[PDB]
């Protein structure tokens, strides 16, 4: 409700925590490209070139993605250039962090 | 186990993984061998080879 004269202001307040997941990197696998397509055959080496270097446009991005993961973990985490350490003695006047 | 009326052997993909001899009765899987790909980490071809 409301009027020319009005409104509503808080008395008590109440902290929450909320979490937040986020994905950061994914167990990157290293696929080859001949043995899968192709393995230990004689003929294989001659008829898997009649196309060309296509395995050149296919290994390539495929190392890329793995080397990109671990950037995604360096830049998150390793924020702070110097890693610190609590106090000994627990006394933050009356929060528990021990979770 | 392999039950004694069964012939071959195909865990997936065609893959015949069960190759038995006729005198002999043994049971194998196939897999294709380790194999890896490459790549070449090479610095500025004027700094060195
Ligand atoms: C805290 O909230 C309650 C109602 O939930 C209220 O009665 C109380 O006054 C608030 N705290 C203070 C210090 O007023
Ligand atoms: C590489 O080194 C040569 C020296 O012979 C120089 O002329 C050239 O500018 C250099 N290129 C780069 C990209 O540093």
């Amino acid at each position: 409700a409301y009027s020319n004269n009005s409104i509503a202001i808080p008395t008590n307040f109440t902290i929450s925590v909320t979490t937040e997941i986020l994905p950061v990197s994914m167990t990157k696998t290293s696929v080859d490209c001949t043995m899968y397509i192709c393995g230990d055959s004689t003929e294989c080496s001659n008829l898997l070139l009649q196309y060309g270097s296509f395995c050149t446009q296919l290994n390539r991005a495929l190392t890329g993605i793995a080397v990109e993961q671990d950037k995604n973990t360096q830049e998150v985490f390793a924020q702070v250039k110097q890693i610190y350490k609590t106090p000994p003695i627990k006394d933050f006047g009356g929060f528990n962090f021990s979770q | 186990k392999f039950l004694p009326f069964q012939q071959f052997g195909r865990d997936i993909a065609d893959t015949t993984d069960a190759v038995r001899d006729p005198q002999t009765l043994e049971i194998l899987d196939i897999t294709p061998c380790s194999f890896g790909g490459v790549s070449v980490i090479t610095p500025g071809t004027n700094t060195s080879n």
